[PDB]
Order: C-alpha cells, then structure tokens, then sequence
RNA sequence: UACCUAAUCAGAAAGCCACGGCUAACUACGUGCCAGCAGCCGCGGUAAUACGUAGGUGGCAAGCGUUAUCCGGAAUUAUUGGGCGUAAAGCGCGCGUAGGCGGUUUUUUAAGUCUGAUGUGAAAGCCCACGGCUCAACCGUGGAGGGUCAUUGGAAACUGGA
C-alpha cells in the first residue's frame, strides 16, 4: 500500500509551479534565494491557509507573494507588517521588491485548514478517529472529496504500532490529467520521527 | 413510530488478502412497538444501512403476543438453541430492571407486567431465537378453548 | 444493620427512592465493575430478587429479620401482588418519614429514642411500631422537644396520608386505613406474589 | 434482674471470602512450570493486580472458610418425563393361543356416567377467625369445618369374546 498518488507528471496542463524566472545561470542562484527567503516567511506564516506560492520572478518582476488564505493580522492591521518585511527581506540579501498577497478562495480545499480543526488534537494525543471522520463531509459540501484517515504505525495513544483502513472514498489516479491537493504536513511534539500514510484528493 | 432496539454492532478482523477489511454487523431487534420480538442483522459497511438492511429483509419474524387483563396468558419457555428464556407474569402498573440478557422482548409488548428471562449463555445469536420458540409456543385464553372445542371457562 | 455505605443502594439496585439527588455527582451509567460498559435486562427471578435487595437497603429488617413483612405480604388475605407495598408500611419509619423526624428508613429505625417514640403508651425502640386507630406516637415526658425530633418542623412542611405531625407535638394518630399505591412503583407485584409463594 | 426512652459511666460489627473472571468484585511492588493460585475456568518457562504482602473492592451478616446428608440445577426407565429408522432404538429367528390384547348388522334380562338411608361431619389436620410473650414455648372454638359419613335400586341399539 504505498498509494502515492503520482501527481508530479498528473499536473503540468493546470498545476506548474509555484516559483517562476526566466533562467539557466540564476536559476540555482535564484533558487537558492527562493529556500532563502522562505526560511524567515514560513517561522512569519505561523501555519497559515498557503495553497500555492506565486512567486513570479520572470520578465523583471521578482515579487514573493504569499497566500496566507484571508488578510487578516498576518499583513498587520492597515499593511503594517508590509512596511517591516522591507528590511526582513533586505536582511538577508538585497531583494524586498514589494512582496504581494491573494485572496484563496474556499480556504477548505487545501489538507492543512482540515489538518488544523481535525488534526488540531492529535498534539494532545486526544481525538484521532471520531474527529478524523469529520470535515470530508463538510468537504462534499465545497464540492470536492477531502482527505482520508490512514496511520501506519502508533495508532493515537499506544506503545504498539498499529495499520488502518479506513478510506472514505477512492481516489483517481488512471487519468495524467487528474488534480489532486496531497499537502503533507507533520509535528514533532515529544512523539517521534515517524510517517504516515494519509491519502488526500482535490 | 417503531421501537427499534440497535443492541450492538459486531466487528470482524479479517484476515484476508486485505491490510484488515472492517465490516459491522449492526445488531437490531426489528419490533413494531406493540408485542412482537424482531431480530436482524446486517453485513454492510455503513451501520445506519446496515441496521435498516435487516429492517427491511427480516421483518416478518415477529410474533403477536396477546394479553389478558395485564398478566402473561402462561408462562411458557423456550427451548431454541444454548441460551435459554422464561416469561413470569407480574402486575398490569409495575415495571422492569437491568442485569441478565436481552431486553429487546418483553420492552416492546408495552405492558409493564412480563419479566424477561434468558440465561443460557451471553451468545445473543441463540438466546434470541428460544425467545421466539417460546413466543410462538405462547398459550392465549382463546387459542387453548379451541383445542378442546368446549367453552371459554370450562378448560382453566 | 446493613453496616455499610448507603450510596450503593441506588447503584446496585433499581428503585431507590431515597433521595433526590445522587446520580448529579455519581455516574448514572450501568453497574460498577463494567459501570463505563452497556447495561443489562433484569431476568425474571432476577428482577423479583433485584427488588429484595432493593428493599434489603431499605428496609431495617434484613433476611430472616424481616419474617413478619414477608409474611403480611403473602398469605394475609387481599391484593397479593400489591400486599408488598400494603402490609409493609406499619413500620416506625413511615412516622418519621410523615411527621419530619428523619428523610431516610435508616435513620427512622435510629429516630426510635432521639426523636418521638412514646406512642401514647407504651413505646418501641424498634424500626415497626404498633401504630393502628388509637395510638398516637409523640415524644416522652422529658424528650418533650428534642433536636432531631423537631428538626424539620418547618423544613417538613407537607405530610404524608394516615399522619399527623404539630409543632412542640409531633404526634400521630389520624386514619389506621393506607393506601396501597402510595409508594414507588419501580419492582413487579405478581412476580413477588409468585416467587415468595415457590 | 424482657421489650425497657433512666440513671445518661463510655462498656465497640468486626470479619472472612471471589476479585481476569465465570458471578454483584484491584491497585502498586514480590514473584517468575520454583512456590502460590487452584468447583468452573485456569493462571506459573518474565512483564500470572489469578500468585504473596501492603491500600483496597462485591457480598452478606457478631463471625468466618471447611467435611459427609434432600431438593435450583434439568426429567435423567420418561410418570406429565421413551422410540418403534441416523439420534435414545432394526428380534436374520419367514411356521404357531403370553388372554396383554385384533369390524362382525340387529340384538340382551340394567358391567354403566348423574340423583339414594346422613346420624357423623373429630383431629402435633392449613381452623373461616381465634393469645400474649418486641427477637421464644406460653391455646378454648367438635354444630360452622371442609380433612362428611347423598353421587343411584338406576336410563343398555356398546374394550379382546356375536
């Protein structure tokens, strides 16, 4: 059962990628300013609803703009934390070329909304399964699938490792055209290094 | 409208092909709130399809239990499978308690006055099935004048 | 002359009728061993059983002790089924639980010396008094006005039927007739009419 | 020197058992096929709250585990409570009256079903009540009162035998 889910070549006519530039030379260089500028973004999101990344660097136009799901304190109350990320980004090389923000339309469709209401109390060692056949239901009513409940080993609270099977609904994977979500996200709280085998679909 | 009686939902981890494929037998007396027993159970992957399942492939395994003047007609037996039952009349405004077997029986002949037995074993899948072969073995005022063809009160 | 806790009796039995509340602070689910388990349905010689044990708390007079009640609630003539809850209330707690000397039977078997005893007469320190249609049972000479003899007197105001109860008096002696359906209804009637008999 | 409300000194309902249970019942240590536990279960070759100590818990009642003796258990020489085959059941014995028992119409003189002498109708008997001993043994009612002691002499077209 190592149902990946080969999205890598099932995307590319509607999903790219996140990050664009016209290069060859600039390319790693931009890359690796790209994982740069995402160390000090990602400890700011502070787990936020980001579906995708738009940064568009292509035609002279750098600008990492973050989702970060609705404008709320994120931004700062007016664009405050606009003015700040100015010198956050000029800290660390010389860039800072007006970040800008998009507004994600149904914030529940990505796996990291459902993963912070139903997977919120896994931190705690509570809830595992009762709230975990929620929220795919809420997802029919958005109009797509959800995620599906899937564990391979320390089952909630228990020494012994133990499997499941509980998959509420199928997932395509026999056309190259099929759009599927599959955001993967884990925390280390005095638990463990260890994966699971969740299965998500758009 | 109908006193369903869902008692439990049986598991099994099978052992097949398959990780560990999960299906419930949801467990309920299928009794049409008046005096009938009603048992069936279900195999399908959702219990709430499964319950209605044998609601609606098994309803016509009920009995019609009659009464008197608020005091079981006889107190029969049953001798259907390993668990066993009893009926013992008691008074028309008493009621019931808890600790034994099956309660799905004598709850649904909304009565208050039969005491439901079944001691046998804690199997509810040959316990429920005696309660029937004593339901059906049920001797009613009527029912036993017939068998002498006489009078009502000339056989008591 | 159970000498234990009187906080299972609405635990192992079905039909306390003791208290108000105690299932508030408790947990109201099945027994105690399998208590977060389902419960179960009471056989037919069990429920008549489960009801002597529900009494057996109740009642002072346990097995063997409590000969008379079963014997004026059986071969005495009249409602057989109904005889349990007829012929059972001429004990000396059914005064103390109707004037307002002690909530509990327990306590209204104890009430026999610290509260009214003196039933005109003769007293009894027993948990049966001998009260019929000319007895009043009061308080003595010297117990005239005791403390858990005139606790309640205005903490009880309603009163049971076949009572009487005043204050600086506390004395019974209205109608010796009772009634039959004047008790909680949770235990079967024929059934103990039957079973008693064997 | 009963029940006893009285002097009102302070004279103590503890207990042993199942505890994963069956069957209302447990936590830590110590054990680890050594020993224990040990009706039913079984638990002991490592994580036996089943073991032994401590804190305990369910029961019941001045105590508790034990030994031999009826019946709940359940019909189990079946009687309500057995087949005439797998169950609990094919005498291979083909030829013969054990009086156990197998249509004979009509037909009989009364084997018979429900009436009749009744006085008697008593009883460590269930007496319809009947006396109190608080927890114990405090006993009169022969007609009532059944536990009487009117059930044909009798109405024949009829077990096996015409």
């Amino acid at each position: 059962g190592q149902k990946i889910n080969p999205i890598g070549l099932r995307v590319g006519i509607i999903r790219d990628w996140e990050a664009k530039w016209y290069a060859e030379k600039d390319f790693a260089s931009l890359l690796h300013e790209d994982l740069k500028i995402r160390k000090f973004i990602d400890n700011e999101l502070k787990e936020a609803s980001v579906s995708h990344v738009e940064i568009e660097r292509a035609a002279n136009r750098i600008n990492i703009a973050i989702h970060t799901g609705k404008p709320g304190m994120v931004i700062g109350k007016g664009g405050s934390e606009i003015e700040k990320l100015r010198n956050k980004l000029n800290a660390l090389t010389d860039k800072k070329v007006h970040i800008n923000v998009i507004e994600i339309k149904k914030v529940d469709l990505d796996a990291r909304l459902v993963a912070e209401n139903i997977a919120r109390q896994l931190e705690n060692r509570a809830s595992f399964r009762r709230v975990q056949k929620q929220a795919i239901t809420r997802a029919m009513k958005l109009g797509a699938k959800g995620i599906k409940t899937q564990v391979s080993g320390r089952l909630g609270g228990a020494d012994i490792a133990r499997a499941e099977q509980y998959s509420e609904g199928t997932v395509p994977l026999h056309t190259l055209r099929a759009d599927i979500d599959y955001a993967h996200a884990e925390a280390d709280t005095t638990y463990g290094k260890l994966g699971v085998k969740v299965w998500i679909y758009r | 409208e109908f006193e369903e009686r869902v008692v439990t939902i049986n598991r099994v981890a099978k052992v097949v092909k398959g990780g560990r494929r999960f299906r419930f037998t949801a467990l309920v007396v299928v009794g049409d709130k008046n005096g009938r027993v009603g048992f069936g159970t279900g195999k399908a992957q959702e219990v709430p399809e499964a319950i209605k399942k044998a609601v609606e492939a098994a309803k016509k395994d009920l009995v019609v239990v009659p009464r008197v003047e608020g005091t079981t007609p006889h107190t029969i037996t049953g001798r259907y499978g390993s668990g066993s039952v009893f009926m013992k009349p008691a008074a028309p405004g008493t009621g019931v308690i808890a600790g034994g077997p099956v309660r799905a029986v004598l709850e649904l002949a909304g009565i208050t006055d039969i005491l439901s037995k079944s001691l046998g074993s804690n199997t509810p899948i040959n316990m429920v099935r005696a309660t029937i072969d004593g339901l059906q073995n049920l001797k009613n005022a009527e029912d036993v004048a017939k068998l002498r063809g006489k009078t009502v009160e000339e056989l008591y | 002359r159970f000498r234990g806790s009187n906080w299972k009796k609405s635990r192992r039995l079905g039909i306390s009728l003791s208290g108000t509340g105690k299932e508030l602070e408790k947990r109201p689910y099945a027994p105690g061993q399998h208590g977060p388990n389902q419960r179960k349905k009471l056989s037919e010689y069990g429920l008549q059983l489960r009801e002597k044990q529900k009494l057996r708390y109740l009642y002072g007079m346990t097995e063997r002790q409590f000969r008379n009640t079963f014997d004026i609630a059986g071969k005495k003539f009249g409602v057989h089924g109904e005889n349990f809850m007829i012929l059972l209330a001429s004990r000396l707690d059914a005064v103390v639980y109707s004037l307002g000397l002690a909530r509990t039977r327990r306590q209204a078997r104890q009430l026999v010396n610290h509260g009214h005893i003196l039933v005109d007469g003769k007293r009894v320190d027993i948990p049966s008094y001998s009260v019929k249609p000319g007895q009043t049972i009061s308080v003595r000479e010297k117990s005239q006005k005791l403390n858990i003899i005139v606790e309640s007197v205005e903490i009880n105001n309603f009163v049971p039927e076949y009572l009487n109860f005043d204050a600086d008096s506390l004395t019974g002696t209205f109608v010796r007739l009772p009634e039959r359906s004047e008790l909680p209804a949770e235990i079967n009637e024929q059934l103990i009419v039957e079973y008693y008999s064997r």
